[PDB]
């Protein structure tokens, strides 16, 4: 009855940032201690919540969500910020209450050739809402003449695609992101740590 | 963040014929993630002839729909264009390019000659 984490953080499989990939969690036992002591993360970094406390603290549910994006824009995966991932692949709210975990993933993610497949949104009409996500393709009209189905100049398909290369430096190296969000609702707290 | 976008593959056939066009990207850095290939016919406008992005999102210009078949080389950082059923509106100077931010990088090399004679 412990929560599936290792389902989350040890998947071989990770999502595009544009498209990323939400896990609920619910009606188990979590040792937040274990998991941070699991492995050599880069970034660890709780909101309202901290390290130390989680292991007393239920919740009604925790949402895992995960995705791929470079080194240097791990930043921008925290509340108040700006920048391409923020503004229009994934959007923390101001009052974010959970951990933002990320490591470098540059021995499963990048290839010789560059590994092409993660994407993230470069051109959207507005921003994201917190916790919105877009999986539209259609083409992006960037000045004011009309596309018409027609790419060129200022008529772009919206998403461009990294292009992880093992020499990448670290900036640009590919990093596994989990994010876990702590909701307590007028409900059951069935997400616990082992204190209870 | 120096890139050099080495275009081969162009020539001179008749009409119905096949050409293989190569954007082979070598440098400290580039953004591959976005290929373009782009011509300009004499006296004409530069239009985007393909693009790809990731490992399977392509475009293709209207004119070029079933004739043209952008792709990745499986082991290094080119791209390919093949050409099939050449028609003589095809002959022009093909480009290959890439993202910058926002916008199509500013790099305008020599590009590969292609022409289609009967
Ligand atoms: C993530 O996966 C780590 C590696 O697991 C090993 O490789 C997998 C492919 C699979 O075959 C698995 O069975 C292997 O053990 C886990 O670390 C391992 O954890 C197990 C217990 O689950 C432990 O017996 C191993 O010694 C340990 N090996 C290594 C190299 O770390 C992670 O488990 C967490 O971290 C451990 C250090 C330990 O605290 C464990 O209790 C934790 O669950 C996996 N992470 C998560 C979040 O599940």
């Amino acid at each position: 009855n412990l929560c599936p984490f290792g389902e989350v953080f040890n998947a071989t499989r990770f999502a595009s940032v544009y498209a990323w990939n939400r896990k609920r969690i619910s009606n188990c036992v979590a040792d937040y201690s274990v998991l941070y002591n699991s492995a050599s993360f880069s970034t660890f970094k709780c909101y309202g919540v901290s390290p130390t406390k989680l292991n007393d603290l239920c919740f009604t549910n925790v949402y895992a969500d995960s995705f791929v994006i470079r080194g240097d824009e791990v930043r921008q995966i925290a509340p108040g910020q700006t920048g391409k991932i923020a503004d229009y692949n994934y959007k923390l709210p101001d009052d974010f209450t959970g951990c933002v975990i990320a490591w470098n993933s540059n021995n499963l993610d990048s290839k010789v050739g560059g590994n092409y497949n993660y994407l993230y949104r470069l051109f959207r009409k507005s921003n994201l809402k917190p916790f919105e996500r877009d999986i539209s393709t259609e083409i992006y009209q960037a000045g004011s003449t009309p596309c018409n189905g027609v790419e060129g100049f200022n008529c772009y398909f919206p998403l461009q695609s990294y292009g992880f290369q093992p020499t990448n430096g670290v900036g640009y190296q590919p990093y596994r992101v989990v994010v876990l969000s702590f909701e307590l609702l007028h409900a059951p707290a069935t997400v616990c740590g082992p204190k209870k | 963040s120096q890139v050099q976008l080495q275009e081969s593959g162009g020539g001179l056939v008749q009409p119905g014929g096949s050409l293989r066009l190569s954007c082979a990207a070598s440098g400290s850095f580039f953004e591959f993630g976005t290929v373009g290939w782009f011509r300009q016919a004499p006296g004409k406008q530069r239009e985007l002839v393909s693009r790809i992005t990731g490992n399977d999102h392509r475009y293709y210009a209207d004119s070029v729909k079933g004739r043209f078949t952008i792709s990745r080389d499986n082991d290094e950082t080119t791209v390919y264009l093949q050409m099939d059923s050449l028609k003589p509106e095809d002959t022009a100077i093909y480009h290959c390019n890439i993202l910058e931010g926002q916008r199509w990088s500013n790099y305008w090399g020599q590009g590969t000659q292609v022409t289609v004679s009967a």
